[PDB]
C-alpha cells in the first residue's frame, strides 16, 4: 500500500506537469488539421 | 526498414530555367505535400530501428 499508492501518484504528477506523453494523440489532431489547412489553400493558386 | 529517399521538385521538373520556376509557383502546394510525405516516411524508418 506504500508502493502502489506512491507509484500511481507519480503518474498523476507527470501528466499534469508534462503534456508530452499525450503527444501521440496530439498528432492525430495535428495530422487532421494540417490536411484540411493545405486543402483549403488550393483555391488561391491559379493552376496555370 | 527501407531506403530513406528525398525528392526535390526544383531539380527534377525544371532544367534550371527562369520560365519553369515562374510556372511552378502557380501550381502552389502540390510540392508542399510531397516533401512533407517523404519526410514523414524518413522519421518512421528511424522509429522502426
Amino acid at each position: 500500500a506504500n508502493q502502489f499508492n506512491s507509484a500511481i501518484g507519480k503518474i498523476q504528477d507527470s501528466l499534469s506537469s508534462t503534456a508530452s506523453a499525450l503527444g501521440k494523440l496530439q498528432d492525430v489532431v495535428n495530422h487532421n488539421a494540417q490536411a484540411l489547412n493545405t486543402l483549403v489553400k488550393q483555391l488561391s493558386s491559379k493552376f496555370g | 526498414s527501407m531506403t530513406k529517399t528525398s525528392v526535390d521538385c526544383t531539380m527534377y521538373i525544371c532544367g534550371d530555367s527562369t520560365e519553369c520556376s515562374n510556372l511552378l509557383l502557380q501550381y502552389g502546394s502540390f510540392c508542399t505535400q510531397l516533401k512533407r510525405a517523404l519526410t514523414g516516411i524518413a522519421v518512421e524508418q528511424d522509429k522502426n530501428t
